[PDB]
């Protein structure tokens, strides 16, 4: 009445409003996805952390204060920011950036989630999903704003957006974690986005590489990136509520481990050749052997903690894994070759391993010395560093016959006389184009799904223009102009220009005309 | 000890941190610490929420405003592009240009709304001290607050949901962040009400705060009929999205939207002697002008002034208006049965009353939507068609 | 052969100096239709303009929807496409026939050939968008269907490609 | 448990010892794991919770449990599951502690988690498929 | 350059920290890492609350609870000490005893307001755009809520003042947090009423916001009269802290400001459509619950109950409230005078309704203070001795 | 009136409500200090920071932000 | 420049004997007039910004008695006359907002009359309510 109510003090708990989330949904005809999709079984499960809006804001914003505190009192107090060494300051311009695209292209696909989720707690899921992969596409923002204001090399740190698009690197970064995640089966995104992107492959490029960082000086890609990943349990239990109900189907079923194993290899193609790369090739210090960190991150744990506790429930294991261990070993030592010698079309300062490193790279891949270490000392000798050599090693791999072809499908560049990693090379021609692919697995998606895979190669669209043109009209150079924003070397003297690539007068080829 | 290395920090481990000194140069190898400086800015300097925002999305030069070239690496079976013209009606010169005025990423978002969420909790447990609860008007409480305030939830949650294809579908960056933060303060406001409602059955014994009376509203009562056969189309019937973006928040949801939150129950809460109601309907309402001058800044500053395609979108967006305000009003003519349930106040809820809420709704509409794309229309005769469903 | 630069070059300029002189719906819609027939996807007639097509098409796509809005009544830009047929119609007889192809091959040409016909501004968004899902649906059921059934060889002889070359 | 240890088995080898494992015939399909793998971010908050809970009534209800120290981040693997308690953290930090404020550091899972109450748990168990 | 040395970092500079790892000791000189360990904890678990405050306060053994010893190094001219036993006619056997509930100290006191002081001018700024202001009673809006309400942010001015005395000589430091905290809030409450006063200026033309028309409302009208003579008193009349925060807190403020605040302006807003009012009212009454809960724990957990003291305490907390509640019913007295000024509603400004918001209030108080200091009280006597200047 | 209003986005600066706070205190004739003091002149002064209770919260509340973040994180 | 404001001008220059004999010579037992003022910035990301790209430039550029030294976590300014900084212009540097009540987190502290006049913030060797 209007006298006696009880006084003691209530609130709502987010647990107490998450239970109704289920009825906020009704039927109607016209209730279901827009996107194809080879799914249509039964899907009305429940989420593993229960958050609200109201509770999702106070939870980030927690971490956000934290991580901002770090960032621009302390570390800007230390000057953490110019303590990095040059050639993780240079990584971190490659890294965070091609994180940010596929942080981006995250939201996009867990949008696509959200729209083919079926049960009202899925979608409240999926849409604090969306929410935080925009959160780490301004954290990745971050990181390069912040190494912008702080570190000694500003450029390619402040314009990647735009000086990203030269190289070919770049190419291959736009479908790993991009396009191969939200161009095909949105339900799908379960099993590439989140089984396989998220529950595998985010631990060794978001959380493993923060010991890097420090090993080389940088505590503000930790104060981030370990930050970045706090949100990824949500993730990794949204897919799995999914992975269990297309298991439980069996008309869902019988599609999960072909699109498992096209996942698994679509991603590891480039991310293991190009991560391998950035780890060994882009530090000083190293905290352990790329393939240690493979075998510990991507084979043994997450395929034994996923994969192979989901064999008992017929999942299989990847089909395409063998290939991908011998890529774990190798292929980011056959990235490097690419990396090197054509590093002109990068936007950071490329650094030749050093007595101690290439020590480091026979102690832990016997045989690397007598092939990649031969071939990179040679180089040095003939200038590879120096502005005035007119030396550009790209010339000088195609002189002595060692082609560089770019995979259709992938991207991913590939020498086959040079590479010890998967591949072999396919020549097709096909309604009067030819097409080059690289491995059995990416041959087979080409040669099935053609009108998906028509992405336009450098060689392509630079055939028959010299270096330096290419460079000055996408804009990599520094603000005086001239100057490359790339670099053979991390030192601080004798940077190339324009005019120093224009001298060695490499055009490109058409690398299949010889087909 | 412990099986793998301690790896020694490169920024306080005396040998590492000597090593680094000695291979970083004494001087800047650039001046240019900008971040993104070639972002073309919208106000006097260039803003952190700009640099952090403009350019993610990797647009290739056959996507009006992209940097990149080429195809996309992977698209549909088919040939769909990873993001493509055909996702859409409009065109504009530069799908880069649209810029939220509250200049909004997900940091200053999520702390804002966490400021509320934890300050909703402070505010409920000292009204639930308060026993404020005791003066409110049962009726309303029981028969039109919980029941009718409870369904306008539905409405709240399938907005929230026509945002799930956008999410995907449209064409930059800074587009994509107005559209999921409007998304999530839709879900919030259906939320909100829900804990409103939960937070009353915990001072009220009798009081039921399950959804079963208020979706049964939402589905077949036909106060709701006009209003969710409009939430229907624009959340499932639809994929181009900046229809769903238009229709959603710039016609329906600024109409009957309005009218429902800010005229009824927020309104007559402050004439029932509701002093819980308020507090939320704040948050719903602060929500809706904060996603108004974002959806405002899309359609009006981009895409009806667009140099090369403004009366080109002025075409598609007239004939949107055209249907979904038609649409609107009918909600609204359902809509206003539910006043003969209510108990009349002089100057609210009888005739007169009514007709001045559709006047400010209607009229504030063409002001803030209609006039800036040149739809014409007539305020008084939607007033006049709404209030044919008022019982007199 | 030698390119010019990416974003300012002699094709591009030429195209649009074609497109700049369509005038009515109907010119545009032939003129971007045999455009997408001759130079669009992987059975497009001629890679002459490779590097240039997607730009091209988004200007032709612009004329198009120009002259429509010019031109046409409100009600044709809803539930018609530009050749004049009826939207509904288009989508009834695009779905009905890919689930009449009897293979993959039939069922990718179908899907394929409805995109270059009638990709936007040709059909309307909200129709061409529903109709690409529903293809897109069944071809890729029926492609993942023994997807590692045929070996490499039978596929480069069902695909029809000219092997250049096998690395050893 | 040292089969829980970050450099048990093979990544105790170094050289052609280490390829020769790698590259083994039974080595080229994955190998199902009881374990789970939990990550925590560096913090204050964290730092207490580790020594105080997962270092002992964690370790002596799960002896499995190894810790390894990673720089920015701890390392830890056990087998079958791993728990902890929002309110025993709270109780150890004398400050508001819900499960929610315990994820703000909780980095990374290999394995299925959730939270049940104040209670946060990653285990190998497959929930869904598993009998409950 | 720069004249004087760049200092090397401990941390970070190679050298100094080789120096520095050499002279910590490979372990811990003692375990106990618990900040004041020997604090007793109110609660299952020391708090960090408690923590960063018990014990600040440097009192000897001859202030109740105090670890020091021996006299101050210098005190009043006269022989007054820095902190003394003459304070206060209370006594306890700890001063250090009390235990704010809400556990605050500065930071998340500042971080909660924080929230409120952004959240605050974000619900104004969509208020104006939403024009919500429309609606409301025009004679409520410029005769009773612009004037009356305007006048009392006086009430809540004169009670922040009169915990200045009470900081500097208050004998704790859990109490002076709750002293400063409390006096805090209630400026707080002045500010924001003045507020929302300048606020309705801009979307009002002719609505005048000056301070003129309260100000002389306070010191002469005499709706404030009895409320006037009684802040006066427990501000400059008296210094023992314990009976001004007891007079302000737990019978004034607790009667006449719980009336005035919620009863009157607080309720009548959601009778006559004021959709603003009920914002401004939502924080200060949060601040009263807030202020109550460590009021409550000072006086009726730690002084009404100490173990030696518990009825000496009570006689004095008995005597304070005789007089502080026969002040109180006499400005209530004076105050329900303004309702001969208000527009007649039935149950809430009729005799009938006024009589029932004497009872939640007079009621309220007699369960939250009176029956836990065994102070008797008849609640029907209170309400017709208040309802004497009603007229009907 | 019902219909007609300036909409325009308005809030309350810091300083709008601090102009009016000197206002706040009244005359009466125990307004006076408890404290013993030699000095009784005229001290009717403005402060160099206008300040209220809502904006003092919120700078300190954001010094403390990054303070702690540097401590309990960094 | 102007020497005369350096953290070790004067007599600070002097170590030992030399430095015990003016700092007890009879001149210097008595305080000395000075027209100088004093300003402490904490060292953060904003205030960094700030010191380089105003304090350094327009600042110096009104005022050429500004000395600024790096006393290792905040700034040390000292200048004849008076230093201001308008929060507007740094509002402007940093991209993001900020009011003078923003500025005022990383100012530590002041020798010298400071107050705010709308988005400027000043110290100032004048006497207010005296000089004048
Ligand atoms: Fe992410
Ligand atoms: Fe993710
Ligand atoms: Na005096």
């Amino acid at each position: 009445d209007a006298l006696k109510v009880n006084r003691a003090p209530v609130g709502v708990e987010p647990q107490e409003v998450h239970k109704w989330l289920q009825s906020f949904n009704w039927d109607f005809k016209e209730n279901r996805t827009k996107y194809p999709t080879k799914y249509h079984m039964a899907n009305e499960t429940k989420e593993q952390f229960k958050v609200i809006a109201k509770e999702y804001a106070r939870m980030e914003a927690a971490k956000d204060e934290r991580q901002f505190g770090t960032l621009l009192d302390g570390l800007t107090r230390l000057g953490a920011g110019n303590k990095v060494h040059p050639r993780w300051g240079e990584t971190m311009k490659v890294i965070s950036n091609f994180l940010e695209v596929g942080e981006y292209n995250a939201i996009a696909a867990s949008a696509m989630l959200w729209d083919s989720a079926t049960a009202a707690e899925q979608k409240n899921g999926y849409l604090a999903q969306v929410l935080d992969e925009i959160r780490h596409t301004h954290q990745c923002a971050f990181i390069n704003h912040y190494y912008s204001k702080h570190y000694h090399d500003p450029a390619g740190h402040n314009d990647a957006r735009r000086t990203r698009a030269i190289g070919p690197l770049w190419k291959g970064m736009k479908r790993v974690f991009a396009d191969g995640f939200i161009s095909g089966d949105a339900v799908e995104c379960s099993v590439n986005l989140q089984l396989v992107g998220e529950a595998c492959f985010t631990n060794p490029l978001i959380v493993a590489v923060t010991e890097w960082a420090s090993a080389n000086g940088d505590e503000i890609t930790p104060t981030v990136f370990l930050s970045v990943e706090t949100d990824e349990l949500r993730h990794m239990a949204n897919g799995y509520q999914t992975v269990v109900s297309i298991a439980n189907d069996p008309a869902s079923a019988k599609f999960l481990n072909t699109d498992l194993n096209n996942a698994f290899w679509t991603q590891q193609k480039y991310f293991t050749p190009v991560l391998g790369y950035l780890f060994e090739y882009g530090s000083k210090f190293k905290v352990e052997p790329w393939v240690k960190t493979w075998n510990r991150w991507v084979y043994e744990d997450w395929g034994g903690i996923w994969i192979g506790r989901l064999g008992k429930y017929g999942v299989e294991s990847p089909a395409s894994l063998r290939d991908a261990k011998r890529d774990a070993y190798w292929a980011h030592h056959d990235l490097a070759l690419a990396a090197y010698a054509m590093w002109p079309l990068g936007f950071a300062r490329l650094a030749l391993p050093d007595e101690e490193d290439q020590a480091w790279f026979e102690a832990n891949y016997p045989g690397w010395a007598d092939h990649y270490g031969k071939i990179f000392n040679e180089w040095k000798k003939l200038g590879y560093e120096d502005p005035k050599s007119g030396f550009i090693p790209y010339q000088w791999l195609l002189a002595n016959g060692h082609d560089v072809y770019i995979d259709r499908v992938s991207q991913v560049p590939f020498i086959p006389s040079l590479a010890k990693g998967t591949g072999s090379l396919r020549v097709h021609e096909f309604n009067g184009k030819k097409h080059s692919l690289t491995d059995d697995w990416g041959e087979r998606q080409w040669l099935i799904e053609p009108e998906r895979y028509e992405c336009h190669n450098v060689f392509e669209q630079y055939e028959g223009r010299e270096l330096s043109e290419v460079i000055a009209e996408g804009h990599g150079v520094r603000s005086d102009g001239k100057t490359l924003i790339a670099q053979p070397h991390t030192r601080g003297d004798n940077l190339w220009t324009l005019e120093d690539i224009k001298r060695a007068g490499c055009v490109f080829p058409d690398p299949l005309a010889k087909f | 000890p412990q099986s793998s290395q301690v790896t020694k920090r490169g920024l306080t481990d005396p040998e590492r941190a000597a090593i680094i000194a000695a291979a970083v140069p004494d001087h800047a190898l650039d001046t240019q610490r900008k971040y993104h400086y070639f972002i073309q800015p919208r106000w006097k300097r260039l803003s952190e929420y700009e640099q952090l925002s403009c350019y993610a999305q990797p647009n290739p030069d056959w996507i009006a405003g992209g940097l990149d070239w080429g195809d996309w690496t992977q698209k549909f079976h088919g040939g769909r592009p990873s993001w493509g013209n055909e996702s859409t009606e409009l065109r504009t010169t530069d799908w880069y240009r649209h810029r939220d005025p509250a200049r909004r990423w997900h940091h200053p978002y999520v702390k804002d709304k966490s400021e509320e969420a934890r300050y909703t909790q402070r505010f409920l447990a000292a009204y639930s001290s308060e026993g404020s609860i005791r003066t409110i008007d049962p009726y309303w409480r029981d028969e039109i607050l919980n029941k009718y305030f409870g369904a306008l939830l539905y409405s709240e949650y399938g907005l929230f949901n026509a945002h799930s294809s956008v999410g995907r579908d449209c064409l930059s960056d800074t587009i994509r962040q107005t559209a999921v933060f409007a998304a999530l303060d839709k879900v919030d406001n259906a939320q909100m009400i829900q804990m409103e409602r939960l937070f009353i059955a915990k001072l009220v014994p009798g009081f039921d705060a399950s959804t079963d009376v208020p979706k049964k509203i939402w589905t077949t009562d036909p106060i709701y009929s006009g209003a969710r056969a409009t939430v229907q189309e624009i959340w499932q019937g639809v994929q181009d999205w900046n229809e769903i973006l238009w229709a959603g928040h710039a016609v329906y949801d600024a109409t009957f939207g309005q009218f429902a939150r800010r005229e009824f129950f927020q309104r007559l809460a402050t004439v029932y002697g509701d002093t819980l109601t308020p507090f939320f309907t704040a948050q719903s309402q602060t929500y809706f002008q904060t996603t108004r001058g974002a959806i405002d800044d899309l359609f009006v500053y981009c895409l009806a002034n667009d140099s090369e395609f403004g009366a080109h979108n002025r075409t598609f967006l007239n004939a949107w208006t055209e249907h979904y305000l038609a649409s609107s009003v009918a909600a609204l003519k359902d809509f206003v049965g539910l006043y003969a349930k209510v108990e009349k106040v002089a100057g609210a809820t009888d005739r007169a009353g009514v007709s001045e809420a559709l006047q400010r709704v209607f009229g504030d509409w063409k002001i803030d939507y209609a006039d800036k794309i040149g739809f014409r229309v007539d305020v008084d005769q939607k007033v006049d068609a709404v209030l044919a469903g008022y019982k007199n | 052969a030698k390119r010019e630069p990416i974003h300012d070059n002699s094709i591009r300029t030429e195209w649009e100096a074609k497109i700049a002189k369509l005038t009515s719906v109907d010119q545009a819609t032939k003129f971007i239709q045999d455009f997408r027939l001759a130079y669009t996807s992987p059975f497009r007639k001629s890679y002459d303009i490779d590097v240039d097509y997607q730009y091209i098409e988004r200007k032709i796509e612009e004329k198009l929807s120009v002259l429509k809005t010019e031109k046409l009544p409100v009600a044709d830009l809803i539930t018609k496409a530009t050749t004049g047929e009826d939207a509904a119609a288009v989508e009834a007889t695009w779905i009905a026939k890919i689930k009449a192809a009897k293979s993959k091959y039939e069922a990718e040409r179908i899907h394929i050939e409805f995109r270059q016909l009638y990709k936007p501004p040709v059909l309307p968004v909200n129709v061409f968008l529903r109709t690409d899902a529903a293809l897109g649906t069944v071809l890729m059921e029926i492609r993942n269907t023994d997807y590692y059934g045929t070996p490499l060889e039978g596929l480069r002889k069902e695909r029809g490609v000219k092997v250049l070359h096998l690395q050893a | 448990s040292a089969h829980n240890a970050y450099n048990a088995g093979i990544m105790q080898k170094t050289g052609k010892a280490f390829a020769d494992e790698f590259f083994a015939e039974e080595n080229q399909v994955v190998h199902e794991s009881n374990a789970v793998v939990l990550v925590l971010m560096k913090s204050d908050e964290i730092d207490a919770i580790i020594e105080d809970i997962v270092l002992k009534g964690g370790k002596a209800k799960n002896p499995s449990i190894v810790v390894e120290d990673k720089a920015g981040f701890w390392w830890i693997k056990a087998d079958g599951a791993i728990e902890i308690d929002a309110a025993e953290a709270g109780e150890l930090l004398g400050k508001p502690f819900s499960v929610y404020d315990l994820l703000i550091n909780v980095s990374s899972t290999v394995g299925r988690a959730y939270t049940l109450g104040t209670k946060f748990t990653i285990t190998s168990e497959l929930m869904g498929l598993d009998r409950a």
